[PDB]
Order: structure tokens, then sequence, then C-alpha cells
């Protein structure tokens, strides 16, 4: 199964979709409007052309800029990685904790020993009572 | 232009100053904080919905199948995790008592079920929850492998087994069942403290079902790949008699408990004799 | 608080099975009177 | 822990300050410093940061079949821990005998 | 009669489902616990219990048949179960 | 008038627990 | 009595560590190991140009597991829309002792090129990879040649398919083939 794949197109349109509107807002490339060329009304029609911002500058600019960080979370959430597929130093910590309880096995039987010495110690000690 | 930069500044303030949390100080967030530490920390990452690594001890359990519901949730507070979603605790217990017939009483442990360490130390407490149900599956499955002793080799150990109460009397001197309890049911005398029969003993048969799965889970490389077992490719190399072939495999569960515990209270007589010197 | 979570048993859920057979022992009477 | 500071490192610069720059110059309206570099990052950090991220989206995918990529899935950490108990219960005896002695001394 | 038809529909209603989960627990057990060495399913339809465990596992005794049931029998709820078996009070021993 | 029907699947215990 | 399969490929120099990663979390518990084995494969024919298998490659690891040879030959009619298939055998003998039964039965060798390598075991089946090493007579592939082997009785043959679905693991640059 390859579902990889659509996450990759996902996140290829989502860049797209991006670059398209950040390259959007230059559609004032070709003249700054220096003279009123507006034949028909150039109150209403004319000088409304930057005025309707909402539904022309703002209407593009909204999605535009927001559409980065929800495809970042997307893309971080979605694939989330956590394939180093090895494992490389969490087994390690199994090893680690080898050590944690190999010495600390160790040092029961260090007590053990220590304890065997201490129970020798007594036991002579329990045939001094002649009761 | 001021429009467009006043959008862009909110846009910005949206973005790189409500997020910059852990940017600056590493401060309670689920977000890229919590969840990838319980992952490297436990298990992988998988998709049925949302469900990536039950602990369930499938790798070497082969007695029965469970899966996992973890899933992050939201709450108003502070330093909280998210919080993951058997459910309950249980306790290993054996008393070798004198006898007892088939009966009830104030018996197995009471609304105190399992009085256990408060573990006041810092530690992650959905991590203790989760290896807690990792422990009662456990339980459950020892248990589930010592059931499967009526059914076993009935010859020179006769013994009475029901849920939970596994009574058996190998010598007429000593006391068995190992039992269980759950834990979860609880919103808010004299009998339970017995004879020596406490942690260092329960401990062998816990890892002894551990040890038999290592057993039977290393790797075959006998030559190069028939892809067998150790002792039984190797047993032709020599004229084994029957019985080493018998001795390839051998018994296991209950049978080598019933002989240890034995062997202990046996040891026990002995000690008698200790201070029969004295008499 | 709690108002989405539904419980699955699906264990003994053969009691569904079992209810079909209350109202074909004895079916409710329907009243049309909300007073 | 490559990739994780990898990914860690790419989350830090995906709301880069691009995003928030395209908003500078076009307040300066009263004087024209190095302000061409406003005009670099509008579109190339942002093709940059696509292509790191699709290189990143494009890794070995362990996840094929099953479930593969594991790595803890094992052994007696749990007896180690078991172990840790046998040091405390040593410890809980030890002190018993010691409270033992002192009553007896 | 709305107290008696209270009691009588929730009487029959519990002890349905009570002799349903107690089967089930038989099912339980036999695939865990037990299996075929005594096991034998004689519930026919609902109603009632018919267990059958200790049996001719080897065909050496030969009584060797007669398991235990119970059933509701649609009478008074006197008697919770009325359970029954093989002879019983073979000796004097717990009453 | 509360209902003039029979009704049996409102209940709807999902299962949700595909593995 | 018995029959085996076959799904191996090969991968490049580079990219193995990569690809072993994967292969070990694939169907193994844990505890990845490898083997340096030692090719005796000898020859008997010389009456129908048609030898046996005596390709007797075995571990010179620690002393004490025996080296033998394998039955693999004669591709028989079958499989079904499947994989390679060959009903076949296996055959274990003493220490040097089968050696000393080939020259004392008038053989010869057949090759003198060691290829070791690591294993994984799958469930129902097995996977070796190995590589040729150029080595002069007292001492070359440069590909480590990898193989899914297993080996069953004639039974039902299913489990071929779930062989498939190992194939679907091997997606990025390993397939299967056979050969002529």
């Amino acid at each position: 199964q390859s579902k990889e794949t659509l996450l990759q197109s996902y996140n290829k349109r989502l860049k797209d979709d991006i670059k398209s509107i950040m390259d959007n807002f230059t559609e004032i490339i070709k003249t700054a409007k220096i003279e009123d060329e507006t034949q028909v009304s150039r109150a209403t029609q004319g000088e409304q052309d930057n005025y309707e911002m909402h539904v022309r500058a703002a209407n593009i600019v909204r999605a535009g800029e927001s559409l980065m960080k929800l495809v970042s979370d997307l893309k971080q959430f979605l694939i989330l990685n956590d394939f180093p597929s090895v494992n490389e130093a969490i087994d390690q910590r199994n090893q680690q904790l080898r050590a944690l309880q190999e010495e600390c096995d160790r040092k029961l039987i260090t007590l053990r020993d220590e304890v065997s010495i201490d129970l020798y110690e007594l036991e002579e000690e329990y045939y001094s009572s002649s009761s | 232009l001021a429009g467009a930069a006043q959008i862009l500044l909110k846009g910005a303030e949206r973005l790189t100053k409500s997020v910059a949390e852990n940017q600056e100080n590493k401060l309670q967030r689920d977000f890229n904080s919590e969840l990838l530490r319980l992952r490297q920390h436990w298990k992988l990452r998988k998709v049925g919905d949302k469900i990536l690594g039950d602990l369930s001890y499938r790798s070497a359990g082969s007695l029965f199948p469970h899966h996992g519901t973890f899933e992050v949730i939201k709450n108003t507070d502070i330093d909280l995790d998210k919080k993951i979603p058997l459910e309950g605790s249980a306790y290993i217990k054996v008393s070798i008592q004198k006898q007892a017939p088939d009966i009830g009483d104030l018996g197995t442990v009471n609304l105190f079920k399992r009085p256990l360490p408060k573990s006041k130390p810092g530690s992650p407490h959905w991590q203790t929850k989760l290896e807690a149900a990792q422990n009662v599956l456990l339980c459950k499955e020892i248990f589930a492998q010592l059931s499967r002793e009526a059914v076993q080799i009935k010859s020179q150990i006769p013994h009475i087994v029901v849920k939970n109460q596994i009574i058996s009397q190998p010598f007429p001197s000593l006391q068995l069942s190992i039992s269980l309890c759950h834990s979860s049911d609880d919103k808010k005398a004299a009998e339970k403290p017995g004879q020596e029969d406490h942690l260092y003993v329960l401990e062998h048969n816990l890892h002894l079902l551990i040890r038999e799965f290592h057993k039977q889970t290393v790797m075959p490389h006998p030559a190069s790949a028939p892809f067998g077992h150790k002792r039984m490719r190797l047993s032709g190399p020599q004229a084994f008699d029957k019985n080493e072939i018998n001795s390839i495999q051998s018994t296991e569960g209950l049978l080598e408990k019933i002989i240890k515990q034995a062997k202990h209270i046996f040891l026990r007589s002995r000690t008698a004799a200790t201070i029969d010197s004295l008499a | 608080k709690r108002k989405e979570e539904p419980s699955s048993i699906f264990q003994r859920q053969r009691v569904d099975a079992l209810l079909i057979d209350l109202r074909q022992k004895f079916p409710p009477r329907f009243v049309q009177q909300k007073s | 822990n490559e990739r994780l500071r990898a990914l860690e490192d790419i989350e830090r610069e995906i709301g880069a300050i691009l995003q928030n720059a395209g908003t500078a110059i076009l307040e300066l309206s009263k004087e024209k410093r190095l302000l061409d570099r406003q005009a670099a990052a509008f579109t190339t950090s942002v093709q940059h940061v696509e292509a790191e991220l699709s290189a990143q989206i494009r890794y070995l995918t362990q996840v094929a079949t099953g479930q593969p990529h594991e790595g803890s899935s094992y052994s007696s950490r749990k007896d180690c821990q078991m172990a840790l108990k046998r040091v405390d219960y040593a410890r809980l005896k030890i002190s018993d005998v010691a409270r033992t002695c002192e009553q007896m001394l | 009669k709305p107290l008696q038809d209270m009691y009588n529909c929730l009487h029959c209603f519990c002890l349905s489902l009570q002799l349903e989960v107690l089967h089930s627990q038989t099912l339980m057990l036999i695939r865990e616990r037990w299996g075929d060495l005594v096991q034998v399913e004689r519930y026919h339809a609902g109603k009632s219990l018919s267990l059958s465990v200790w049996n001719q596992q080897v065909l050496g005794r030969k009584a060797s048949v007669h398991k235990v049931t119970i059933k509701i029998d649609e009478n008074d709820v006197s008697k919770p179960l009325q359970i029954f078996h093989d002879p019983p009070l073979p000796a004097s021993d717990s009453k | 008038p509360k209902k003039k029907d029979v009704e049996f699947l409102p209940p709807q215990l999902p299962n949700d627990k595909f593995k | 009595n018995m029959m085996e399969y076959l799904l191996q490929g090969s991968v490049l120099d580079h990219s193995l560590e990569s690809l072993i990663h994967r292969l070990r979390g694939l169907c193994d518990n844990m505890e990845p190991e490898t083997f340096l084995d030692h090719e005796m494969v000898f020859l008997l024919k010389g009456q129908q140009a048609s030898p046996f298998v005596l390709r007797a490659r075995r571990s010179m690891d620690r002393a004490g597991a025996p080296w033998h040879l394998r039955y693999l030959g004669q591709p028989e009619m079958g499989d079904k829309n499947r994989h390679a298939l060959v009903r076949n055998c296996v055959d274990i003998a003493t220490s040097e002792n089968l050696t000393d039964f080939l020259m004392e039965m008038g053989f010869r060798m057949d090759h003198e090129f060691v290829a070791k390598g690591h294993l994984f075991r799958k469930g129902i089946m097995k996977v070796v990879v190995y590589k040729i090493f150029r080595i002069l007579v007292p001492g070359l592939s440069l590909s480590y040649l990898v193989e899914l082997s297993v080996v069953a009785p004639a039974g039902q043959d299913m489990v071929s398919d779930d062989m498939r679905n190992f194939a679907e693991q091997l997606k990025p640059l390993v397939h299967l083939e056979k050969i002529d």
C-alpha cells in the first residue's frame, strides 16, 4: 500500500497554493493608474478599483496567509515520522538498564557474600551458648 | 498598502506569537513535546485510526490479542499531558496455611485491594497507568496458563481448581492457591498476614513464564538455514539415548512450583531439627 | 459531561436478541394521552 | 536523534520571518539601506521551505504493510524493575533485622 | 395490575439474562480451561440450562451421564431456579 | 402523541474496534 | 516429501544499512545476528551430464556445528501463478566425514568462494542476504544478493501467497525473479 503518495500530493498542492497566493499580489504590475481612463464612471468604478480590496485584495490574502501554518501542522502530525527504522539508542536504553540491574545483581550477591560472612560470624557464636 | 500590512501583521501575531511557547522555554504543550516522548520511549507508530503500538506482549505472548485505544485529549489546566485512555490493578500472593474446605469468607483482598507503594517520586502518571495495565495483563496471562492444570498430568499430585482458586495439597502440611484481584471496583484483620510466603517466592513463578517464552521464542543458525532448534539439530551428530531425546523438551508451569514450594517447606522441616538439637 | 461516550460490550450483546421476547409475551399499550 | 532534530528545525523554520517581512517595505513610503533584501525573501524562501518539506516527506517510509519500525518491543526491563523491587525488599528486611537486633540489644 | 406485572416481567427478564450469561461463562471456561476434557452442550433452546461436564471421558465408569440442569417452567417465583441433577444426597455430610 | 411506529434501530451500538 | 521456495534478489552496496534496518523489524522479535559461512560445493557426475546439488556451504563459526549439504535441483512443474518452487530435501552430516566420504566415492570440488552475510527469521519463512568476496585459492560480485528461503512439506502451499505479501514489504529496491 502507498498512502504516503497522497500525503506528498497534498503537501505539494499546499505548497503550490501558498506560492500562488504569494504571487497573486502583482495584478498592478502593468500600471499604477496615473490617469483616470474610466470611460464609464470615475467616481464609483475607477476610484473604487482599490477601495474594493475586501473583495479583490483582502479576499485572497485571508486564505493565502492561513494555509502555511495549517499545512505545516498537518504535515507534522499526519506524518510524525518517528521512523529511525533502527531505534539507534533506544535498544541501548535496554543495554543501559541492563547495567542498572547487572551491577545491582552483583551488589545483591555482594550483599549475600557479606551476609554469608555475617552468617558464619554468628554460627560459631551460636555454639558458645551452653543453654 | 496599509490594509495589507495590517492583515499580514495580524497573521504574524497569530502565528509567531501564540505558538512561541515551547520556542523560548519548554512548557506544558502536547504539541510536538509529549507524543514523541512516549513514542520514542514505549512503542512505534501504527494507524488503525490513531492506535500506535499497544502494550500487549504480542512479541512473545501467543495467548490472546488486545488492542490499544490511545488518543490525546484536551483539558483546561497546568502541566497536563495527553493522558491516553482490564483498566485495573492486580496482586500476586501465596499463603501456605494448614488446610481449607470448599467455603467462602473474608479471604482474598478486601476493599483495601492490594496496598502498594504510593509512588510519590515524580514519574509520568500515564506511564504508570500503562505499566500497571501491562502488569495486570501479565497476571491474566500467568493465571490463564496456571489454570491449565486440571487437563494437565493428573498423577502424583491431586488438586482441586476453580476460578481464582487453585488450592492444592502436595503434602498435608502446606497450602496453595496463589490469587489475584482487580483494584478498579472502588470509588473511595489479623488473617492477611501469615507465615513467610511473600515476594521472594512468586517472582520466580512470574519469571518462569517469560523464561519459557524465551526458551521457545535465539536464532536457529544450525549450519546455513534448515531453520530448526539448536539441541534438536545438534542431536544428530551423537547417538543420544531416548532419555536425552525426551530431555530435549520438558514440562513447565505448576509442576515446577509444585516441587519448588514443597522443597522450601522441606527445608523448614530440617530447620526444626536445628532447634530440636537444643531440645 | 458524558453524552457521546457509548460503552460497547458486544460480549453479552445477546441480550438484544432476548429483547425480542418480552413484547411477544406481552406488548405495550399505546396511550395517545400526553397528560 | 538526527531526524528528530531535523523535524524540530523544520518546524521552527516553517513560521519564519519571511511571512512577517512581506509587510515592511510597503510601510516605508518615506525613505528608500538594504531594502532589496525584502524582495529576495518573497518566494525563494518559501520555495526552499517547500523543497525541504518534500525532501523530508520522501524518507524511508517504514510503514508498508503491517507494524514495522519497532525497537522497544522486548525483554526483561520488566524483570529489571522486579530486581529493583528485590533490592527494595532486601532493604526492608535488613531494616527489620536491624530493628530486631536493636530490640535484642 | 401494575405491581404484579412489574414483578413478573423483570423476574423473567433477569432470570433469562442470568441463564444466558451463565451459558456464556460455561462457553468461556470450555474455551480456556477444560475444553474437550469435560464438556458436553445439552442446552436445547432458551429458558433453561442443560450442561454436561463429568462423563465417560474414558468409558471406564458406567450416573456416568446424569448431569445437572435448571429451568424456569413459567411457574411461581417461589423457587429461584429449581435446579436438579443426578441422584443427590448419596452421603450425609454438610447436610 | 409521542410515536406511531416500531423502533429498534436508534440504539445502534457502534464497533469502532477495527484491527 | 518436502519442497522449498525462493524469491531471491539483489540490492546496491551503499543501500544496505537503511535496508537491513527495515528488514530487522519485519518478522523478527529482536537481537539481529549474522554468520560467516564456508563454501564446500562438490561435484558428483560423469555419466549423464547432470550432477547433484553438492553445494555444502556451511558456517566456519565456532566448532561443534556440523557441516552439511542440501538438496536443491530439478525444478518441477506446477506453481500456478506463483513464484519459484522446487521439490527438495536436506541432509546433515558428521564433522568433515561428509567430505571424507565424498572424496572416497570419487568426487571433486565445484567452488572456492565464500559469501558471508546476514540472516533474518521470518515467520513460516526465512530470509537471508550475502555478498561474494574476491579471494584467491589461499584467501567479487560487489552486490549483496538476498533471498527468501522457506521449506515445508507438500501441504497446501497457500503460504506462498503470504510470501508474496513479504514482497510488498520489499518494495523500494527489491523484486522477485527466476533464473534460466
